[PDB]
């Protein structure tokens, strides 16, 4: 039950911290944060500077 | 006599873990 609900989530987590990148990028920030990686429920990677 | 259209990514993640954690009758 744990390793379920626990592996959920974590990946609901990365995935409301990429919506929340793909917001920035979008609104006001553009281009100073960049996705490099993202695999769904497994890494996000971005760059700054 | 709703669907806040984030459900996408949501459902996405429910069919990982339909995988990642099968149904056990």
């Amino acid at each position: 039950m744990y390793n379920c609900l626990h592996s959920f989530c974590l990946s609901l987590q990365l995935e409301v911290l990429h919506s929340q990148t793909l917001m920035l990028i979008r609104e006001r920030w553009g281009d100073l944060v960049q996705v490099e990686r993202y695999h769904a429920g497994k890494c996000l990677s971005l760059s700054v500077w | 006599f709703s669907s806040i259209f984030q459900r996408q990514r949501v459902d996405a993640l429910l069919l990982d873990l339909r995988q990642k954690f099968p149904p056990k009758f």
